[PDB]
């Protein structure tokens, strides 16, 4: 593993400064001490297929522009692209180009490290198993990721045990999990874009994050995942179109189904403005997640709006705000009045305002307005708790549906 | 199926739930799921004596000063890869201790501490030919000689070991020293190659450090070869335990002859091996994902006759998010607990290889809401190479709401999930205390009982040695002895009414009161409690035991019976007279 | 009259049966009958660390010494005639003692 | 039909209304209130602190616990001393309970959200300790584990 002082240096003055020219430099690389190594359009470290290609080991390196192939496969040995060691402080990783079968960015408890603009592939012949992680995080603080493509890399961007994170404008392709992100407290993510994955987010064991403005397109079996995920401010979330587990002659009965939100143990939230659409479930809701505040989403095109489960009652309609609820069936007789009807949830009545999207028609009928009247006031099915007293007859989050 | 064992109708299974952190083994019947019987086995129990009575603490050894314990993994002995009902054996690793129950008296009759190790977590027996060795796992590294010297736990003597007890003897038969820490372990159908689950590969105390390597590994150890070696003699020992301790510690990237290190991500906590004997399946508690070890490729790897460790994967399903245990139907399927999902996931494992291989196969058959948080599942007779997959329990860790509250501490939940059919579905939700973190379940034909004691038994022989010694046939004798302080009365007991209701002793004297239940029909049990004096047994019938207490209260003292002998139980009674100093 | 509680639904009646020789409390759930906690009174407990914990033993006093317990009838307090959920008084036949039982904690 | 062990000898009912608990623990509640004067006795507030004190032969080991890390994870102590483990939740998520289990000591304690539980045990054996969780509490129970370093004597 030689280091950078190998190669052509071509100084600039400063001394926090190395250059380096176009060419096909083959092997692997160390950094060894604080440089700013900035290369020219297009030179090609070819690593030929034993990992490691850079290990940076000194505090304040800038590497710009570098573009990385095929530099390893072994994961038992964590190789890597870019494998920032804890000791590099104030890393910059900006604007370089990665492909290649394993991890393209590790921080591995580096505080204050920046990996910035940088476009990641995965070949697609190594198993979605044995891809290798991309922008991967361990123990790290204070760092901030912004604005890096990452494509075919299993579990897209991956937290563990870090705090002083800031997540902005990643855009998430081809991936098994979005954000894969464990036990990480005080955290952010903002503006992330996650499409055709495995789960678009998933936000796992964790506090006091913020998760505001990020967005989920057609993923698969998941778009939101929060297990005990307490002191959050999530908002602005859009979740689209999360497919479930349909590939081949195969049905997977009673399971499966794809959830915009799967809310589990979380207590404490200030869920508030998301757009959750054309999914197969939403807002599913298990464990115990009393305290939590929801209010002003939105809900179209699901097959089924709600699964809540607990034997406690619970209302999302924090100061008169419900949730847009397209299911909601009528009544808005005050200009204003949000609804008179709270929108008490019945999965039956989901399928068909879906299948069929005539049927609110045929359910504005004063006869069957009647007959509803009468099944709101002499319970008929047993009330799955969730009730908004107060749902949204407008639809909130015009602003973020296409951006 | 039938979810409803009414009056009349008798369970199908017995269940053995631990007991969890309270010491405990709790028989259920299934699918009827309520408390047939309460073994204590770690805990010092009031109902049956055990802790206090002196065979208890006799079989206890130096473990009777500790209050507690922490049993997880039950698992009952195998003959031809075939439970035979004959022992049962747990683990304790609040203490590090291994306890055999026998279980045609459902009372446990060894316990031994194993030495020079701490937090006997994994806990499995040998399937092939015969429950011969026991293995256990001590999940926390510690420095050897645990002197207080060196605390340091990256040194080259900090380290832990796959023990390996004596089934039949109840002595350790041999310890290998391994890097890293062990979760869980197994065992295959061969009776060559068990296998444990090496998390802390990472080697780091501090908190996050555990997660810090990709991939962590799952041991395998080479029976035969640990076997020829303990014969062969080249094992070292450590303190004052004679126990054959071996060497599987990597040597400068050389593999020992005894271990292979088969890299496994992420963290795993489970390992299974498949009910045909074929692979062992390994989860991944912070991978989306379970390896999968074809078992007949192992003789390869130890031979050398193979290449890279990982060769041996020949799957790797992609489950969901937090694997955790694996359950096996014998139809060809497997049942793994998606922990951070909340699910229980089916999947076939042929298909899950033919995937792994490239074709497309969706492998994932269905996904069933637990509710919540599940650990470890069983389904019934999985461990046996005749699983019927006919039920499964998951023992769920969080109760949340799906119960009455009881307060701020809650009870786990375990659910009966009918497997029978292709479609799995609930049947059940059970409360239960103290944490049960795994179970096992046999036929009703299988698990054969013993309704009175036989006079012969090993459980109380000392008792029995200690009549002998004193001259006293314990069958038809009555009778108070004194030597120095020591005053032991040996009486029989029938309902209603003690054989000796009465004896003078000094005070401080060390009382020693056996008593003998001659009783010859069934459920007859007998108790014999001394107010005050913190002395409580039951006495079954044809059971004999003793209890040591010192008399230290001068003046008048009442004994009654507290199981229910007959309908004058509140007249069986005595008084056990201490005259002062 | 129906019998079944099903997987998600509640009991209607809480049963506190006592422990007999056990020493404990236990609370079931009627109709289903089923062990929805093991209240630790008079026993050496191994989960909740009753009588090993400062508190407990502080509780218990100079009782602490005897690991057994003989617990026959629970009674929970009223007021007027009726229960309030307040206290449950459970006795010891083994030791001589009676003890108390918030019923919130 | 039940089966039932060890006799229960009576039993007692109360419909679900007539029975309120509480989800979590308060910090008023009188049940430790004696665990929390001993605080006073040292001005220390469990609610935040992670101290170790040390008086002659008595060492006391205040902490907080929320899943999955005790707030302090190594306490150096000589041998022979009485240790009290004075352990507190600063978890208010109902459910997430706690244990503190120190390996072949005979200590174990629960802990549930917002209580107090302190354990006098002696440290015998000098050497190295881990102690546990036991109560599952979280995804990451495998490191809610701490090292306690006896000084040999």
């Amino acid at each position: 593993a030689p280091q950078s002082i190998t190669t052509l240096p071509l100084q600039p003055d400063g001394e926090n400064r190395w250059r380096l020219p176009a060419g096909e430099y083959q092997g692997q690389f160390t950094i060894e001490q604080p440089m700013q190594l900035r290369c020219e359009p297009g030179a090609v470290i070819q690593s030929q297929g034993q990992g490691s290609s850079l290990l940076i080991s000194a505090p304040d390196v800038l590497v710009e522009g570098c573009t990385l192939y095929e530099w390893g496969s072994d994961l038992t040995a964590m190789d890597s692209a870019v494998f920032i060691l804890p000791a590099a402080e104030r890393a910059q990783i900006s604007n370089n180009r990665m492909r290649g079968p394993g991890f393209g960015v590790f921080v591995d408890g580096t505080r204050d490290v920046q990996v910035i603009g940088n476009e990641i592939d995965g070949d697609a012949g190594v198993r979605s198993q044995d891809r290798g992680n991309g922008i991967h995080l361990f123990a790290v603080s204070g760092a901030r990721v912004l604005h890096n493509h990452v494509r075919n890399a299993r579990d897209g961007i991956y937290i563990d045990t870090s705090n002083g994170n800031h997540l902005e404008g990643n855009v998430i392709e081809d991936v098994r999990y979005g954000v894969h992100y464990m036990f990480a407290n005080e955290n952010s993510l903002i503006d992330n874009v996650t499409r055709r994955t495995r789960t678009g987010y998933a936000l796992m064991q964790s506090r006091k994050l913020t998760v505001t403005g990020n967005r989920s397109e057609q993923d698969q079996n998941y778009g939101i995942l929060m297990n005990y995920i307490t002191y959050s401010t999530i908002t602005g979330n859009f979740v689209s179109d999360v497919q479930r587990g349909d590939t081949g002659g195969d049905s997977m009965i009673s399971g499966g189904e794809g959830k915009a939100l799967f809310i589990y143990n979380s207590l404490f939230n200030t869920i508030e403005n998301n757009h959750f659409e054309k999914s197969s479930l939403g807002i599913h809701l298990t464990a115990g997640s009393e305290d939590n505040r929801i209010s002003g989403n939105a809900f179209v095109g699901n097959q089924q709006q709600v699964k809540y489960v607990a034997s406690r009652t619970q209302e999302w309609s924090v100061d008169g705000r419900g949730n847009y609820w397209s299911d909601y069936l009528g009544w808005d007789r005050n200009n204003d009045g949000l609804g008179d009807i709270a929108y008490e949830p019945n999965d039956n009545v989901d399928r068909l305002l879906w299948l069929y999207p005539q049927v609110r028609l045929l359910m504005n009928s004063p006869s069957i307005e009647v007959l509803r009247w009468v099944q709101r006031a002499f319970p008929v099915i047993k009330s799955p708790g969730v009730q908004d007293s107060h749902p949204l007859m407008k639809l909130p989050t015009e602003k973020l549906l296409t951006e | 199926q039938k979810i409803h064992v009414g009056p009349g109708e008798l369970d199908d299974y017995y269940g053995f739930w631990s007991g969890g952190h309270q010491g405990e083994v709790r028989v259920l019947g299934v699918p009827s799921m309520r408390e047939l019987m309460r073994i204590p086995v770690f805990n010092v129990d009031s109902a049956t004596g055990w802790g206090l009575t002196n065979e208890s603490r006799h079989i206890m050894g130096d473990s009777a000063k500790f209050l507690n314990g922490d049993c997880h993994h039950p698992h009952i002995s195998m003959t031809d890869g075939k439970y035979d009902g004959k022992y049962l054996f747990i683990n304790d690793k609040a203490n590090s201790r291994v306890a055999r129950i026998r279980l045609d008296i459902m009372k446990c009759d060894k316990m031994i501490t194993v030495p020079n190790v701490q937090a006997i977590h994994g806990l499995r027996l040998q399937k092939v030919p015969h429950t011969k060795y026991v293995f256990a796992n001590a999940e926390f590294i510690i420095p050897h000689p645990n002197d207080g010297k060196v605390f340091d736990l990256q040194d080259e003597n900090s380290y832990t070991m796959y023990n390996a007890i004596d089934a039949e003897t109840m002595e350790m038969a041999f310890q290998v020293i391994v890097d890293g820490n062990l979760d869980n372990t197994d065992a295959d159908y061969t009776g060559r190659f068990a296998a444990a689950t090496c998390y802390n590969s990472e080697k780091a105390f501090d908190l996050g450090g555990m997660m810090r390597n990709e991939r962590d590994w799952v041991v395998v150890f080479d029976i035969h070869a640990v076997e020829a070696a303990v014969k062969a003699g080249d094992f070292i020992t450590l303190g004052d335990s004679k126990t054959p301790v071996l060497d599987g510690r990597k040597k400068d990237g050389k593999d020992s002859k005894f271990t292979r290190y088969v890299p496994v991500p992420k963290n795993p906590h489970g390992c299974n091996t498949s009910s045909d004997g074929k692979y062992f399946i390994a989860a991944g508690k912070l991978s989306p994902t379970c390896s999968m070890i074809a078992i007949d490729k192992l003789p390869d790897l130890f031979a050398g006759k193979l290449a890279d460790p990982r060769d041996v994967i020949v799957g790797e399903p992609e489950l969901g998010l937090g694997p955790l245990h694996t359950t096996f139907d014998g139809r060809g399927n497997a049942y793994t607990t998606l922990f951070i999902d909340s699910q229980v996931v089916k999947w076939n494992m042929e298909e899950a290889v033919r995937a792994y291989k490239g074709e497309k196969v969706n492998y994932i058959k269905q996904k069933l809401d637990v509710h919540y948080q599940p650990g470890h599942l069983h389904a019934s007779l999985c461990e046996t190479n005749e699983a019927d997959g006919k039920w499964l329990v998951a023992l769920s860790k969080f109760s949340k709401d799906r119960f009455l509250p009881v307060g701020p501490l809650h009870p786990e939940n375990d659910q009966l999930i009918d497997i029978s059919g292709d479609e799995m579905k609930l049947v059940h939700d059970g409360p239960t205390f103290a944490e049960p973190h795994d179970c096992i379940m046999a036929r009703r034909d299988q698990i054969k009982t013993k309704k009175i004691w036989d006079r012969n038994d090993p459980f109380f022989a000392p008792t029995v040695e200690m009549a002998k010694k004193d001259g006293i046939n314990l069958d038809t004798d009555n009778k108070v002895i004194r030597d120095g302080n020591k005053v032991r009365v040996y009486m029989t007991s029938m309902a209603p009414a003690f054989g000796v209701q009465e004896f003078t002793v000094k005070q401080g004297d060390e009382v020693t009161v056996t008593i003998t239940n001659i009783d010859q029909i069934e459920d007859v049990s007998h108790g014999f409690v001394v107010v005050n004096h913190g002395v409580s047994m039951e006495i079954s019938p044809q059971q004999t035991s003793s209890i040591t207490f010192v008399a230290d209260k001068p003046g008048l003292h009442w004994y009654y019976c507290s199981w229910f002998c007959h309908a004058l139980h509140m007249e069986m009674v005595g008084r056990m007279m201490v005259e002062p100093a």
